[PDB]
């Protein structure tokens, strides 16, 4: 998008050339002058001049006319009553009307993925204190689930410090050229990186769990954890590096071009995939039911199943992974950003409460602990 | 003197550590099979395809231990609770005196209800097939209630077999199922098959078994089943 | 004649039983009571021993 | 033949339960009314040892109060340091199932028998440096159940086929034989001076054997099902039983009868194991329900409990002096109490 | 695409519109006559 | 002492009718699964019928499905099995066996080798 720097620059040479202009020329006309907007040709006394619109403007109506009237004396005419200089500009501003509603939009999307990343901050801190704390929920499923966790943890503080330099760059130039802006930034697209890739770790996990009967616990256990956190990070410092190669101006806020997906497109292949790895463990499921020595019972089961197994595996993403960037405002943009903004806000919410809270180990050490609780404090 | 002990005790705990650290993979690997059978039923025929047997072999690159109990006492409900941490309780019978298969059935029911085997899943094979397609023409007389039975129609039969022969079969079957998801409850579960006095597929059918009893633990595991 | 030599072992078994010393119980419950009460003090599960002497603290 | 063998029997049966009753003056919950209570024993987990694969089935505290052997069904025999918490010895098994093992009083020999019928006995010297068989002993036709040292050279062996043994370990060969039982014989306890022992079995009977002679002189039946726990007295003219009815019941040795019963009326499960503490006040008995009961021996209350397992408690060891005991559960984890 | 990423980008890409529609819309207030 | 004693019996005729009665002493018997085995000369061991604790469960050999009568009595700790349609080829020595353990479900006593927990057995011939 152009800069408010790219008009000073254009604004600059246009005053070069209205000077080169002047340099070149030096009963009575009007004198040229340069009123930091247009540089006026030899007015007619008493006659309106009417001059085109700029074409070195992007938010000029191109087909309109500016009209100021010079007077009998040499000068331009003054507004009755003021000293300012009379002109008519109706025709150049024409597309501009409010600027409210697309504030108000920002603003009602703002608020829904911060109430669901304090929500799910919360609720994931609670969850990695009761799996940490308690010695027999300690095992290789428990451990991915652990990672899984913080890794929604460390998006929601990813968020948050997110919104530290929109609020800076919003309600507060030399500060966007600052490095702090960049580490923000990095940080935002590494944790929602990992995050995606870490739900496809627990995808291949437990769709490996069932289709290869022996493993080394070790081996998988150290294949998943660069898997999850070290191959993100080559594509993020790929990023980076390209980014302040070519570019390497202001915040790395504002995209660029085709560079944008260097990390887009490794992100898209961790849905499709993770989407197929979906489809495939709900088709033995229906199956290991079929086959339980034999219904509507079945169908409950099955429906359970997939609605406890739609929220980790994050199906929904699937509907709505491919989209071309659309208008600003608009109809379909709005149904996906609102739709999007509740689903992966609640997500962290959904997978708390359906596996960590529900769970029927968990609840038995609850219980158990409760009871030795309660044997401790009998006097 | 008091720190030489003191490092010695240490290197010995890092030694032991690192044998365990290698026998556990093997141990966490390794699949356990008990082949608990009647005396009348060829136990040894199946071995074959001190107090205590040993049988260690491997099918598609997975190890199998399967254990033939021996010269024991019949009084079973004291060293039967050693074998709660088997992989899968292979159970056999032979459809051939007294009432063997009642007393075969007594025995599945106590197994099946026992509090410390319901985290154990069982695998039957009903033996002597030939040996019920060779009753047809020699039973009835025992179960009053093999003339009020009909085939199941989800059971296709093979080419060549006496259907009387198949609805006893059948019958057979159904009278360890209808125990089996009556007392279930869910947390185990029973896979009955047929088996002839030899054939070469029953190794490969544990293993189409086993795997399945893996998988489904997995599946009790993330509260899917 | 395996079972009544057997059933005359068990009969003989239970004269040899029968055929013993027997004290009277209020006497010989009171033998434990001077058991415990003598080595009370030296039990240390009844009373908890400070951490200098205890060495698995 | 049988009947005037028969009703002789039985006619012996009410003389010796008629002499019980006869020298019962009176019972020991009636002359221990004025006795102090125990209060509540509050014991402290202080140790917890976690190198075995499988569950721990059975264990045995050393006469010097510092290692303890314990017995797993992975097929490893591993030796405990109690302070330090090492791993000393780590051994191999050629059998995979352990139903007991036994440490010499002067720690040179561990025992080991399961449902292989053949009691391995290893020598600790080991001058070469590596653990090896020095003898396996097969003279059983069950399922080898219980075996204890009674000094280097002998051991008392209890088998599944209703019989019990006395080995030499020179020789190889069974000295003696005991005959007595008509079931399943679980466990047995030796008395401090090596002299007397009495053997529980599943006929629900307790029987007192001379080892020299080679004959039993007493049978108990105070039980209603399978005797799994017996421990002596400290002072070797008692011992108490614990059974699957989930009662314990305390015997005597002179007044031929059972002194107390324990039970509560919420607890419905069975019992694994039971011992005696160095003074004899205390009582442990470890149940089914995951937890081990601490039970006053002269005024039937629960002192305490120890719930610290998650899984069967199968084995309980008290040490000789008394400074720790020692748990062993299906959790494969070692609970030492304080 | 991700939801967040766009959402991010289109909002950079307004706010730096905003900036510059601000400061042309205050110079022409100041220059047109009604 | 767990003592069992079987009483009742004799030579009857195919047809007739017959009861028997079963003497628990020593033993908490309300808490206890129990049931009827019987050992046909010149056979082992087989199952007749049994009893849970409760007494709604009940179960028979498919032969004997609908011919026999089992009855238990808690107030005078004494189980009664009554026998009606009586066939000349249901000859057998009886045994009131008695499961092991308290509340459970499953039992082992089909042991024919010295098993310490059935009575000494009666007599019943036709
Ligand atoms: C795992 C950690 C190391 C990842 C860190 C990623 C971010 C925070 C790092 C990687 C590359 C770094 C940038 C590399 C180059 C420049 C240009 C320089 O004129 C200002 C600092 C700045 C902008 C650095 C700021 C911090 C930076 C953006
Ligand atoms: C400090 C700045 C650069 C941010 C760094 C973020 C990442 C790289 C850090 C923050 C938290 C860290 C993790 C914290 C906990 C664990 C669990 C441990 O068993 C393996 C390492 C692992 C997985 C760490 C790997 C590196 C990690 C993911
Ligand atoms: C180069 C910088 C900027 C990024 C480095 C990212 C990768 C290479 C780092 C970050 C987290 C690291 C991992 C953290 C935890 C473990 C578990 C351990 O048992 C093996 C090493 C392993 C697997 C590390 C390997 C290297 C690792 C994957
Ligand atoms: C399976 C996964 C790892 C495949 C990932 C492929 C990625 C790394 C590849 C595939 C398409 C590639 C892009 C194709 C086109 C361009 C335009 C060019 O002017 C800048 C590089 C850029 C943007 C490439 C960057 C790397 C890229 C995004
Ligand atoms: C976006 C979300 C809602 C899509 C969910 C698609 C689900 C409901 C569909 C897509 C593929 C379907 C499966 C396709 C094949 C089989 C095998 C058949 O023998 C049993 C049904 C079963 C297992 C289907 C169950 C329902 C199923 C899993
Ligand atoms: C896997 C199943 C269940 C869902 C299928 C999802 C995909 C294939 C569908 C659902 C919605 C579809 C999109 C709907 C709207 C647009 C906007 C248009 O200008 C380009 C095509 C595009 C982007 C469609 C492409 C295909 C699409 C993304
Ligand atoms: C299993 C792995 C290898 C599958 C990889 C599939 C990747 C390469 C494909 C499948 C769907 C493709 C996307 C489909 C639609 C669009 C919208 C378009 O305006 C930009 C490209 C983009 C975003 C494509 C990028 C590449 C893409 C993500
Ligand atoms: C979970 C990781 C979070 C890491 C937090 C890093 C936050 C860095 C913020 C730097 C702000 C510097 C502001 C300087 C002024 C400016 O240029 O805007
Ligand atoms: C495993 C993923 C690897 C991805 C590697 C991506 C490498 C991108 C390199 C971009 C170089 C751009 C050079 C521009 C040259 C120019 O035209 O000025
Ligand atoms: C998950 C919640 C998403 C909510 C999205 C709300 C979108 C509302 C769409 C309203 C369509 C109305 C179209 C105009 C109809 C008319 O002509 O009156």
């Amino acid at each position: 998008v152009m800069t408010k720097e790219e008009q000073i620059f254009l604004l600059h040479r246009a005053q070069a050339q209205c000077e080169k202009r002047l340099k070149e020329v030096l009963g009575r006309p009007c004198l040229p002058e340069w009123d930091h907007i247009l540089c006026w040709p030899l007015g007619a006394p008493g006659e309106v001049v009417a001059v085109p619109c700029p074409d070195y403007i992007y938010d000029f109506n191109h087909k309109g006319h500016a009209y100021r009237r010079c007077d009998r004396n040499g000068s331009w005419e003054l507004v009755p009553g003021h000293n300012r200089t009379w002109a008519n500009y109706s025709e150049c501003v024409k597309f501009l009307t409010n600027e409210t509603r697309e504030r108000e939009v920002f603003d009602r999307l703002a608020m829904i993925y911060t109430v669901g990343y304090s929500v799910s901050l919360a609720s994931l801190t609670v969850a990695v204190l009761i799996l940490a704390y308690f010695r027999r929920l300690h095992c290789t499923r428990n451990y991915i689930h652990m990672h899984l966790f913080l890794s929604f943890m460390l998006r929601a503080v990813s968020i948050f410090v997110k919104d530290a330099v929109l609020y800076s760059g919003a309600t507060l130039t030399a500060a966007a050229g600052y490095a702090g802006c960049r580490v923000a930034v990095t940080f935002f697209l590494y944790f929602l990186a990992t995050n995606y890739y870490w739900i496809l770790v627990e995808g291949l996990y437990l769709h490996s769990l069932i289709f290869m009967a022996f493993f080394s616990e070790k081996k998988y256990l150290w294949g998943f954890t660069v898997f999850g956190w070290g191959l993100p990070a080559v594509f993020v410092a790929v990023w980076v590096s390209v980014r302040a190669t070519l570019a390497n101006t202001g915040c790395w806020d504002l995209s660029s071009g085709n560079k944008k997906w260097i990390i887009q497109v490794p992100i898209l292949a961790s849905i499709v995939l993770n989407f197929i790895l979906f489809i495939n463990i709900v088709r033995v499921l229906a199956t290991k039911l079929r086959e339980t020595n034999a219904t509507r019972q079945q169908y409950r089961k099955l429906l359970k199943s997939t609605l406890v197994l739609m929220p980790l595996f994050g199906v929904h993403y699937i509907v709505f992974m491919a989209t071309p960037y659309t208008e600003v405002s608009g109809t379909l943009w709005q149904v996906q950003m609102h739709y999007e903004m509740l689903f992966n806000s609640f997500q962290g919410f959904f997978v708390a409460i359906i596996y960590c809270f529900c769970n029927g180990e968990v609840q038995a050490e609850i219980k158990k602990s409760w009871s030795r609780w309660t044997l401790a404090l009998d006097f | 003197d008091q720190r030489n002990e003191e490092k010695a005790q240490r290197e010995a705990n890092k030694k032991i550590e690192k044998q365990l650290q290698k026998d556990k993979q093997v141990y966490r690997a390794t699949h356990r099979l008990l082949l608990l059978g009647a005396g009348e039923s060829g136990k040894s025929t199946i071995v074959k395809q001190t107090g205590i047997f040993e049988t260690k072999f491997q099918v598609d690159k997975v190890n199998f231990h399967m254990f033939d109990v021996g010269g024991q006492r019949d009084e079973r409900r004291k060293w039967i609770q050693c074998f709660n941490d088997v992989t899968a309780i292979i159970f056999v019978v032979a459809s051939s005196q007294t009432n063997r298969l009642q007393e075969a059935l007594n025995l599945f029911k106590s197994i099946w209800n026992n509090r410390w085997l319901r985290t154990i899943s069982v695998i039957l094979f009903l033996n002597k097939q030939d040996l019920l397609a060779e009753k047809v023409l020699a039973i009835e007389d025992y179960f009053p209630e093999f003339a009020r039975y009909t085939t199941p129609e989800d059971a296709t039969p093979e080419p060549g077999e006496d259907p009387r022969v198949t609805r006893a079969k059948y019958f057979i079957r159904d009278e360890f199922l209808r125990i089996s998801t009556a007392s279930g409850d869910g947390r185990h579960y029973c896979y009955p098959h047929f088996t002839c006095a030899v054939d070469t597929e029953n190794i490969r059918r544990v293993f189409n078994d086993c795997r399945d009893i893996i998988q489904r633990m997995h599946l009790r595991q993330y509260e899917l089943l | 004649t395996a079972s009544i030599a057997q059933a005359r072992k068990l009969v003989e078994q239970l004269k040899m039983e029968a055929n013993i010393d027997r004290i009277k119980v209020s006497k010989a419950a009171a033998d434990l009571m001077a058991y415990c009460e003598a080595h009370a003090k030296e039990d240390p599960l009844l009373t908890p021993v400070p951490a200098s002497e205890n060495p698995f603290r | 033949e049988l009947d005037q063998l028969r009703q002789e029997a039985e006619q012996l049966k009410n003389q010796i339960r008629d002499a019980r009753k006869a020298c019962a003056d009176a019972t020991l919950s009636q002359i221990t009314n004025n006795i102090d209570p125990v209060g509540r024993i509050q014991m402290r987990t202080r140790r917890t040892l976690r190198g075995h694969l499988a569950k721990i089935y059975a264990m045995h505290w050393g006469t010097d109060s510092r290692l303890l052997v314990s017995a797993s069904q992975d097929g490893k025999l591993i030796i405990w340091d109690s302070y330090t918490t090492n791993k000393v010895h780590a051994i191999p098994l050629r059998s995979s199932w352990v139903m007991t093992c036994a440490y010499a009083p002067s720690g040179n020999y561990v025992a080991c028998g399961g449902l292989d019928n053949i009691c391995s006995i290893y020598n600790l010297k080991t001058r070469e440096g590596n653990v090896r068989v020095s003898r396996e002993l097969a003279g059983h036709t069950g399922y080898l159940s219980c075996c204890r040292f009674l000094d280097d050279n002998q051991i008392v062996t209890s088998s599944g086929d209703t019989t019990c043994a006395l080995w030499d370990i020179e020789t190889g060969q069974q000295t003696t034989t005991f005959t007595g039982h008509t079931g399943d014989v679980m466990s047995l306890s030796l008395a401090p001076d090596t002299r007397l022992f009495v053997s529980g079995a599943c006929d629900a009977s307790a029987k007192l054997w001379d080892v020299r002679e080679g004959m039993c002189r007493q049978t108990f039946t105070g039980h209603e099902s399978d005797i799994n726990a017996i421990c002596f007295f400290p002072n070797g003219n008692a011992f108490a039983t614990g059974s699957d009815d989930a009662t314990c019941r305390l015997f005597d040795l002179r007044a031929d009868q059972e002194l107390m019963t324990y039970s509560h009326d919420n607890i419905i499960c069975g019992i694994t194991s039971v011992s005696f503490s160095k003074s004899g006040r205390l009582l442990l008995a470890g149940y089914d329900d995951f937890n081990c009961n601490v039970w006053d021996a002269l005024k039937a209350d629960r002192a305490g409990v120890l719930a610290g397992h998650d899984n069967r408690v199968s084995c309980l060891g008290v040490t000789d002096d008394g400074m720790a005991v020692a748990t062993g559960s299906w959790d494969s984890f070692l609970k030492i109490w304080n | 695409a991700v939801a967040e990423i766009q959402l991010m980008h289109q909002r950079a890409k307004w706010i730096q519109d905003a900036r510059r529609r601000a400061f042309l819309h205050k110079l022409i207030a100041e220059i047109h006559t009604a | 002492q767990v003592q069992l004693q079987e009483s009742g019996g004799g030579l009857v005729q195919p047809g007739g009718s017959l009861r028997l009665s079963c003497a628990a002493s020593g033993f908490t018997f309300s808490n206890y699964k129990m049931n009827w085995v019987r050992q046909a000369p010149g056979k082992g061991l087989e199952w007749v019928s049994d009893i849970s604790q409760s007494g709604a469960s009940i179960s028979y050999t498919g032969s004997v499905k609908g011919r026999f009568t089992i009855s238990r009595d808690n107030a005078k700790n004494t189980l009664y099995l009554q026998m009606n349609s009586l066939k000349p080829e249901d000859t057998a020595v009886y045994y009131c066996a008695r499961c092991p353990a308290p509340f459970t479900r499953d039992c082992f006593d089909v042991t024919s080798t010295t098993y310490a927990y059935r009575g000494q057995g009666t007599q019943v011939t036709v």
